[PDB]
Parts: structure tokens; C-alpha cells; sequence
């Protein structure tokens, strides 16, 4: 049947996670984005000439609220653990959030992806950031919020891990 | 058929839109075609001067009303009510015609703000309400006297859950939360102000938007902590008491909170249920593999249509149109605001503030407007509760302590562990 990948997408609010949702699902025309209907979060993307739908839920706005995300990563299909380059706090509780889906899932090898968003007051550095991915067998891409560099690739890549977990029985 | 087409000014730009309709009567004369002159964007200035225009109540109708309520993401109140001054004493000089025009639509104008968002107005503007005083003084205008006065005059057993009825329960959250919901001010839920708040400096920035979602905590703290035996003592990990309980028992305060939920749902209090619903679906609880076992199977269909209600499937589209025995009760309604926040936040990051020309993108505050809006009308219908605290029940609430989740994670595993 048709192939349907739900992505969660975690971050302290301010990393700009909602620049990265909106500048994926909406090209030339963000500007005719409707906040409230049911289509909101879906797009019907050609992924590996394979035909197949994508939800993204995005806890944006919603991180202060203190039960509700157990219940999006339960169940989601695939994750990106996104944090600011610029700032520590956010890179920080990467940790807290690692740690936080995997209190609610059983897998270690669940589909996942660490990704730095936003270079001129950059705090962290490609070297320590790196140190903390393929620690958890994890690839890491580095990502522009306004440039439209390496945004597709986070969610095409992701899709392909869900893509290869849905097969494995 | 529509025709549409742009038009500039001073220094703002307008939308004009003209769409002819087809007449009642099938052989009669074609009606006008229903006009729409609508600014688009413009400088501070230039959308004073189209707030104080007589013909934009007519035309561009929902303006003064999107200005009024999100005019706090791109000015102050203060200055907004100089602008508006600025523009009428610049008038004085002017045929009387004019002036008298002007005056009447800022008089109306500055009413409307008054009643919608009267917390706008404080010590802040005392100086541009003087400037108006004497204004209306020195040219004569003779409600002008009523809009002066009215500007002029601005440790708890988690336990004993059980021991109360659960609709008399679901009345006394319902209390704490309509009473957050109407202290909310809408201006701080905009995306420009929400998102910024974990900068530094912003600390206290957005107060009545956090004691709304504080008052949600302690309900899923409430519930998360009410299904362990679990009581906290410090903000350590082991610092926590647990009360011994059989699974048919933690049974008992999981129907318990359902039927809690469901009472909720029956008063409209929407963010209760999804905080109750939250709290049962989490990670500590939904471990409770022997204690939902134990569970009526009447509880687990009203709690899985509970939980079908608040899923975010189809972008919360359930919960979102949701909204669209006792005595004397009024009908209120409190909606789950974390769903307004998402869509304020996302509609703040889909367009920049100011246009290249450095023009208001007001396109944007419309948007925005359209969120705001609701929730000030749900606001409205949120005072048609009727409901008295009850002080045991309140003094039980307030006593009670949610724990932290690694706290909750460990005795979830204590009172229930892995095979």
C-alpha cells in the first residue's frame, strides 16, 4: 500500500526548527502557507522515483508543555534531533532529548539524524559536534536555515532510514 | 468574475479587489461589484493615517482590528496612541470638515481598542492621554466624555484524587484554567514574543502565556503523580515517597483520571483533557503494562476515544474543530493553547516582518490576526462559566507536587518492573 513517514523534529525553541519545516514542504510559495488545515504537514514527495507521502510533526512553540512529546515520538517513525550552532544551551540538551525518545522506544537503531542549524558568532565547533553523532551510529549534516543548503537532504536521508526499518521483519 | 489590481499612496501600498456577482433576480441589472481596498503594507505612519481614514470601516474592515491586537509585534501602545494624536493635532490647522471626520473615527477607534484590550492601557500612556484631553478641549468637540472616563480609569496525598467526585473535580480545574485562559493576553502568544522567550532577557517576557502552560504541568504532573504511590520530597531522583499499591488499585486511579478527563471534555475544558490524556499516555505510565490490565473496559473505550480526540493526526484537525445531575451550569469553553502557540510560531517564521522597502508587511499581522481573533472570541465564551471554588479540593491541588520525569521513570520501574 502507499508508503506513509511520519519525521518528529526536536529542539529548544529557538533553534529555528519551523524555518526548516516550512522551507522543505513549501518552495517558491511559503508565503500561501494556511496554519490550521488538515494538509498542513503533508507533502506527497517522489522519493527514490518510489511515489509516498511525508508527515511532519514539529513541537514548535509546544517545549515548555510536559507530557505531550512521549506521545509524538510514540509513536514516530523517524527523528531529527535539531540544535544551533551559535549557542551551547541547545547543544546541550541534545542529551536530554536523546535520551527522551529512547524512554519511549525499545531501539537503539530507531531512524535518527543530528543536525546544527542557523557563520560569524559560531560557539561550537565541527569537531565536537561530530564527537557526539557517530558516538551514536548516527550521520551528521550540517544544515542553513535560510540558504536552502542540506534541507532536503535531512529529510530525504531520513526517509530512506524509516524506508529500510520498514522492511526489516 | 474578479479583477484585481495594486495601487500605491504616501507611502504605503494597497490591494484593490472587485468581484462582480451574479444579480437575484436571473433578467435584472448586474449588482455593484462588491468593492475591497485593502492596505498591504506601509510605514508606521502611513497605517495611522488608513486607521484614521473614515472609509476603512467600510472597505478594509478587518484592519483596525488585526492593527489593535498585533500592533505590540512591530510598536508600543504608547506610541501608537502618539501617532494617533500626532495625526489630529496636525488636523487643527485644517477645514473643520475634516477635522470633525477624523475626531469621530479616532474616538471610535480608541473605544474599540479600550474594549478589547483594555490591559493595553496603563501609566505608560498617560502623557498621549492628556495631549487628547486637551485636544478635545481646544477644538471644541462636544462617546467623547464616556471614552476619557473609561481610558481615565485603567504535604497533599496525590492519593486522594479518589476521595472526590470526578465532575466536581473536573469543575475545579476547569476554574484554575478558565482564569488563566482569561488573564491570557493574546498580543503575547505572537510568534515574534513566544519564540523569543528563551533568549536572554526574556525571562519575563509572556507571563500570562506560561501560567497557562504551568497550570497544564501540574495537571499532568497531577495525574502522572496520582498513578504512582508517588510523592516529591526534593528535586533529587530518589527524593520520593511511594505509597504500596496492588494493580487493581493503580486500576482505580487510572479509571479515576478518565472519568476526570471525560467530565472535561463534558464542560469543554479542553486543556485539561489533553492534559490528563498527556499525563496517561506518557512514557512512566504507559509502561503500567499489569495496571492497565486491571483496567473496565467501559474506561479503556472512553479513554482511547479521548485519546483519537487530541491526536495530531491531520494537523490536530479533531481538536481544532471541537471549537468552531448539575444544576445551573453556564457554558464556557478552554481550549488547549500549545496548538495557537505552533501555528503563531510557524506563521511568525513564514514571513519577514518588514518588506525590502523597509514597508510593515501587514500581509503577516493579518495572518497572525486570524489566530488571535479566535482565541479572543473563545475568550468571550470562556465567561459563560459559572462555576465556585471548592477550598479542599483547591487546597489539594496546591499542595501537590509533580515529580521530575526522571523521578517518575524510576518508580514506574520500582512498582512495576521490566520482564
Amino acid at each position: 500500500g502507499p508508503a506513509l513517514h511520519k519525521v518528529i523534529m526536536v529542539g529548544s525553541g529557538g533553534v529555528g526548527k519551523s524555518a526548516l519545516t516550512l522551507q522543505f514542504m513549501y518552495d517558491e510559495f511559503v508565503e500561501d502557507y494556511e496554519p490550521t488545515k488538515a494538509d498542513s504537514y503533508r507533502k506527497k514527495v517522489v522519493l527514490d522515483g518510489e511515489e509516498v507521502q511525508i508527515d511532519i510533526l514539529d513541537t514548535a512553540g509546544q517545549e515548555d508543555y510536559a507530557a505531550i512529546r512521549d506521545n509524538y515520538f510514540r509513536s514516530g517513525e523517524g527523528f531529527l534531533c535539531v540544535f544551533s550552532i551559535t549557542d551551547d544551551e541547545s547543544f546541550q540538551a541534545t542529551q536530554e532529548f536523546r535520551e527522551q525518545i529512547l524512554r519511549v522506544k525499545n531501539d537503539e537503531s530507531i531512524p535518527f539524524l543530528l543536525v546544527g542549524n542557523k557563520n560569524d558568532k559560531r560557539k561550537v565547533p565541527l569537531s565536537e559536534c561530530q564527537l557526539r553523532a557517530q558516538q551514536w551510529a548516527v550521520p551528521y549534516v550540517e544544515t542553513s536555515a535560510k540558504t536552502r543548503e542540506n534541507v532536503d537532504k535531512v529529510f530525504f536521508d531520513l526517509m530512506r532510514e524509516i524506508r529500510s526499518r520498514k522492511t526489516e521483519d | 468574475s474578479v479583477s484585481v489590481w495594486d495601487e500605491e499612496e504616501d507611502g504605503a501600498t494597497f490591494t484593490v479587489t472587485s468581484r462582480q456577482y451574479r444579480p437575484l433576480d436571473p433578467l435584472a441589472p448586474l449588482p455593484p461589484p462588491r468593492s475591497s481596498r485593502r492596505l498591504r503594507a506601509g510605514t508606521l505612519e502611513a497605517l495611522v493615517r488608513h486607521l484614521l481614514d473614515a472609509r476603512t470601516a467600510g472597505a478594509d474592515m478587518m484592519f483596525t482590528p488585526a492593527l489593535l491586537a498585533t500592533h505590540r509585534a512591530f510598536t508600543s501602545t504608547p506610541a501608537l496612541f502618539g501617532l494617533v494624536a500626532d495625526r489630529l493635532e496636525a488636523l487643527e490647522s485644517y477645514p473643520p470638515g475634516e477635522l470633525e471626520r477624523t475626531t469621530g473615527v479616532a474616538i471610535s477607534v480608541l473605544s474599540t481598542w479600550l474594549a478589547s484590550h483594555p490591559e493595553d492601557f496603563g501609566s505608560e500612556v498617560k502623557g498621549q492621554l492628556d495631549r487628547l484631553e486637551s485636544f478635545l478641549l481646544r477644538t471644541g468637540y462636544a462617546g467623547s466624555a464616556d471614552l476619557i472616563r473609561n481610558l481615565r480609569a485603567r504535604p497533599a496525598d496525590p492519593t486522594d484524587v479518589l476521595v472526590f467526585l470526578a465532575d466536581h473535580l473536573a469543575e475545579q480545574l476547569t476554574l484554575l484554567d478558565a482564569e488563566l485562559f482569561l488573564n491570557l493576553i493574546p498580543s503575547q502568544c505572537l510568534g515574534g514574543l513566544w519564540g523569543h522567550r528563551d533568549r536572554p532577557g526574556h525571562s519575563h517576557l509572556c507571563p500570562s502565556v506560561r501560567a497557562t502552560v504551568t497550570q497544564f504541568n501540574k495537571v499532568a504532573g497531577a495525574v502522572v503523580s496520582s498513578v504512582l504511590g508517588a510523592t516529591s520530597i526534593g528535586e533529587g531522583p530518589r527524593e520520593v515517597t511511594v505509597r504500596p499499591l496492588r494493580p487493581p488499585q493503580r486500576a482505580r486511579l487510572l479509571e479515576k483520571w478518565i472519568r476526570v478527563a471525560e467530565e472535561c471534555r463534558l464542560l469543554r475544558n479542553f486543556s485539561s483533557v489533553y492534559a490528563v490524556v498527556s499525563a496517561l499516555q506518557s512514557s512512566p505510565i504507559h509502561r503500567l503494562r499489569a495496571a492497565w490490565g486491571e483496567t473496565t473496559r467501559d474506561s479503556l473505550r472512553v479513554f482511547s476515544s479521548l485519546c483519537q480526540i487530541f491526536s495530531e493526526e491531520d494537523n490536530y484537525s479533531q481538536s481544532r474543530e471541537l471549537l468552531t445531575r448539575s444544576g445551573f451550569r453556564g457554558g464556557g469553553v478552554v481550549p488547549y493553547l500549545g496548538t495557537f502557540l505552533k501555528d503563531l510560531v510557524m506563521l511568525d517564521a513564514a514571513s519577514k516582518d518588514e518588506l525590502e522597502n523597509g514597508y510593515i508587511n501587514f500581509d503577516k499581522r493579518r495572518k497572525e490576526f486570524a489566530i488571535l481573533s479566535e482565541l479572543l472570541r473563545l475568550q468571550k465564551e470562556c465567561r459563560g462559566y459559572d462555576l465556585r471554588p471548592n477550598s479542599d479540593i483547591q487546597q489539594w491541588l496546591q499542595g501537590l507536587q509533580p515529580l521530575t520525569e526522571a523521578q517518575s521513570h524510576r518508580v514506574s520501574c520500582e512498582v512495576e518492573p521490566p520482564g
